[PDB]
């Protein structure tokens, strides 16, 4: 006591400071081994992609929502979005079941989210910017896209759709 | 006077959580990837 | 010319009584709306109820606006202001300049003041971050430039006290309490810019009629650069009361100078290099900055982590000591009916969960799965809210009688308890309501209640959501015939008042100096503290710099 236990506790807190250490790396190890792997992808545009929020509805390829499912390769298709005050556009997103999809997206207002229930597409549309993730599907049906970022007042109706068909 | 059972059972419990909570997790991220 | 012989011949007590009444306050008001937000979540309307009490409530998110605003800057923000200042004083028995304490005062009080009511109004509804584009009063942005700015003061009113204790004591070791406040004061400084610069240059042109808009982007960054830090400001104040204190609420002993001289260390030197957790998720930011500030926040668990171990031992011995016999005996040995200490161990129990929600959170692609759902906001309701908080309200029953004289009376001793664990509760319920609803890919900050056909899944979490609304209105407001009732009665008899502050000891240690010396090498590490910022937002602020791209605001409130 008062000096016996402190040889001890320090060289416990060493048992700590070593084993918490590892976890710690055995998770930096995980993380990174997701980093490999395809689901690597809902991960954000690294790179800037600059647009502005004034002229993209009006052109870009989110002017025309007709044209924003557009096959890239055997099996990719970027698909412009236009998240905005208050819905998506456009909605639905028609998509096809098992085939790799590439997400882009922006804003013609506020900054709003994009997280698209049933995955890890997730991810932040600002206004001035194309955050590009790519998923690619793999059940046919319906998927809702939230907006988990306050819009303004539209804010908890801001959701869309995808279907992923057959 | 000597072995602090206590603290330890704690930074188990905790420990036991961390995992838990980290697993727990990354197995979701993974059902949705 | 006093009543009360205090603020004459030893006053510092004037000014944390003080920053404090007005801090708690703020948590009142703001705390308001928690058990709607509650039930919001819970799944219940109690807004047109609450638009009616408070006829000036606007929006939901004018309600989270104020609660988040109040509680959680201002709140959070009084606390540190007066404990890191009153306390690191008393250590040395030295009186804090008082021109400059009550200077730094009244600029927050000037700056709550001129911030709130842009906000009442409904003036400024882009909740606590105020994420540009949305855009809102310039008297909302000018109000917190200040009130902020003011701890700027209190940096150096504690630093007035390190260089003048030191250089008269001189060859002599800053005993903990102000070795501890310097290097938070000091970390929080190098914290503080990022927020500071978005401010004068991005958020007080735009709003006063000056630019017309701001690139949303660094917008965020340099948000962010602060705004984590900011929760490590909040908690250190805390984590000061429950190292050196609370064991003597324990009634034993700080086991080790050193590991909390040494948690700290590791903080102002990793604790503001790591705002792309909060920014996972953010476009146009490089793949492995974010993989990085993943590992550098990984690496900032290591503190708390290692703080469990040093409070969870050191409370060990003190249940040994006063009775405490099996592998937990030595807990019921523990002061359970003592307020002053049960609040902050509660809130270390609530910590447990919330650390591990932390860590998801930072490991990077794992928090795709979570960014933004009511994971977020269980997260720091368990941290912040429940720890930083129960912290504060405990240190009310010691540091009262200790600032005001005045005595706590039985009465609400045992009141304080009924509070502290009718609250604590709440957390929790509500803790696991919204880490699952979140799970369940429920957004945070949205008036789900009002789409209730929405999340059928939600089911029940939500139920404990409402439950938990319920239970914390029914805390909340006790704890008003609380602050309010122990400070109403006239009743004084500050024997009391003379302030043995109850501070604990050390297992005086061994390497206590060889060691402990190397930690008080205070100027070199907040030189590697600024060193890592300036790599940490290095070639991302510089970068994103070159390419601006400011944008109209909107208001769409
Ligand atoms: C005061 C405040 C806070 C501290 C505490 C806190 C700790 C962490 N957090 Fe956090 N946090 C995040 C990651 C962390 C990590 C890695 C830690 C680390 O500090 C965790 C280390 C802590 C521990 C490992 C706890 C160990 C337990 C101990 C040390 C006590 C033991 C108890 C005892 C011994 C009692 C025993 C006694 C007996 C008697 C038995 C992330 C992600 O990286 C986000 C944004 C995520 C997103 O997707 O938006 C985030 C979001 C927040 C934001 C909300 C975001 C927003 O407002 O937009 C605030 C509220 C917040 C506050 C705080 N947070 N956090
Ligand atoms: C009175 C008990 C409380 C209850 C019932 C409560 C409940 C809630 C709920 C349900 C939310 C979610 C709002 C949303 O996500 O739309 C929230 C937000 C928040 N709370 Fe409270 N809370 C309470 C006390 C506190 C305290 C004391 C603090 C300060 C430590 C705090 C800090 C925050 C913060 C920072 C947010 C988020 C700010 C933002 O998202 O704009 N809360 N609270
Ligand atoms: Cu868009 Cu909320
Ligand atoms: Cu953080």
């Amino acid at each position: 006591d008062e000096h016996k236990a402190h040889k001890a506790i320090l060289a416990y807190e060493k048992g700590w400071l070593a084993f918490s250490l590892a976890m710690l790396f055995v998770f930096i190890a995980l993380i990174a081994y997701t980093l490999a792997t395809h689901t690597a992808g809902v991960i954000p545009a690294g790179k800037l992609e600059r647009v502005d929020p004034t002229t993209v509805r009006q052109e870009g390829p989110w002017a025309d929502p007709a044209q924003a499912v557009v096959q890239t390769g055997p099996n990719q298709y970027t698909v412009y979005v236009l998240a905005f005050a208050f819905g998506y556009q456009p909605n639905p997103i028609e998509v096809p079941q098992g085939a790799e999809i590439v997400f882009k997206i922006t804003s013609p207002d506020v900054i709003h989210g994009f997280h698209v229930e049933g995955t890890n597409i997730n991810v932040e549309v600002l206004p001035g910017e194309v955050s590009t993730v790519r998923y690619t599907f793999k059940r046919p049906g319906e998927y809702r896209i939230i907006c988990n970022q306050y819009c303004g007042l539209g804010h908890q109706n801001m959701f869309g759709t995808i279907v992923v068909k057959e | 006077e000597e072995k602090p059972k206590g603290a330890l059972a704690v930074i188990l419990v905790l420990t036991l959580t961390i995992l838990v909570f980290w697993l727990g997790v990354y197995a979701v991220f993974f059902a949705r990837g | 010319s006093e009543i009360s012989r205090v603020y004459e011949a030893y006053p510092e007590k004037k000014a944390t009584l003080y920053f404090l009444v007005l801090g708690f306050l703020a948590l009142i008001v703001g705390s308001l709306f928690g058990p709607f937000q509650a039930l919001n979540y819970g799944n219940v309307d109690a807004y047109p109820l609450l638009k009616r009490l408070l006829p000036f409530v606007q929006s939901y998110y004018q309600g989270l606006t104020l609660h988040g605003v109040l509680n959680a800057i201002v709140f959070t923000q009084l606390f540190a202001q007066a404990i890191m200042v009153y306390l690191p004083a008393r250590e040395l028995n030295m009186r804090p300049n008082m021109g400059l304490m009550w200077l730094s005062w009244w600029m927050a009080f000037i700056g709550l003041v001129v911030a709130a009511l842009p906000l009442l109004a409904n003036e400024a509804t882009v909740l606590y971050t105020f994420y540009p584009p949305l855009k809102g009063h310039w008297a909302f942005y000018l109000g917190a430039s200040v009130f902020v700015l003011s701890t700027w003061v209190s940096i150096y009113i504690v630093l007035d006290l390190w260089r003048r204790w030191k250089a008269a004591n001189p060859g002599k070791v800053t005993p903990l309490v102000t070795y501890m406040a310097v290097v938070f004061w000091l970390m929080w400084f190098l914290a503080s810019l990022g927020l500071v610069l978005e401010a004068v240059l991005f958020l007080l042109p735009w709003s006063f009629g000056l630019v017309e808009g701001v690139d949303p982007l660094v917008a965020r960054t340099l948000f962010w650069w602060t705004g984590h830090p900011i929760v490590y400001f909040w908690l250190l104040p805390a984590y000061a009361i429950i190292y050196t204190i609370l064991p003597k609420q324990a009634g034993g002993r700080l086991v080790s100078d050193p590991m909390a001289r040494l948690a700290f260390l590791l903080f102002l030197l990793l604790s503001t290099p790591v705002g792309f957790h909060h920014q996972f998720a953010d476009p146009g930011i490089d793949p492995t900055w974010k993989m990085i500030h993943s590992v550098l926040t990984l690496f900032v668990a290591v503190p708390s982590l290692m703080t469990a171990f040093t409070v969870a031992a050191s409370l060990e011995f003190a249940g040994r000591l006063r009775g405490g016999r099996g592998l937990f005996g030595w807990i019921r040995a523990l002061p359970w009916d003592n307020p002053a200490f049960v609040a902050p161990v509660l809130g270390l129990l609530g910590f447990i969960p919330g650390g591990a929600g932390g860590i998801v959170n930072a490991s990077f692609t794992l928090d795709y799965v979570v960014h933004n759902t009511a994971w977020v906001p269980g997260h720091f309701h368990l941290q912040v809210a429940s720890l930083v908080t129960l912290t504060a309200m405990g240190s009310l029953y010691w540091l009262l009688p200790n600032l005001t004289g005045k005595p706590i009376s039985d009465a609400q001793r045992r009141l304080g308890l009924a509070v502290v664990w009718l609250w604590f509760l709440g957390m929790m319920i509500m803790a696991v309501g919204l880490h699952w609803a979140g799970l369940l890919n429920v957004p945070r900050r949205a008036y789900i209640a009002q789409v209730p056909d929405a999340y059928p899944h939600a089911a029940v979490p939500m139920v404990f959501n409402v439950l938990a609304g319920i239970v914390l209105l029914v805390a909340l407001l006790l704890f008003i015939y609380g602050l309010f009732s122990v400070l109403l009665s006239r009743e004084r008899k500050p024997e009391l008042a003379e302030a043995p502050l109850p501070f604990a000891e050390v297992i005086s240690g061994p390497e206590d100096r060889r060691l402990v010396l190397a930690m008080d090498r205070i100027g070199f590490w907040f030189a590697v503290a600024a060193i890592l910022v300036v790599l940490a937002y290095g070639p991302t602020l510089v970068q994103l710099f070159g390419h601006l791209n400011p944008v109209p605001g909107w208001r769409l409130w």
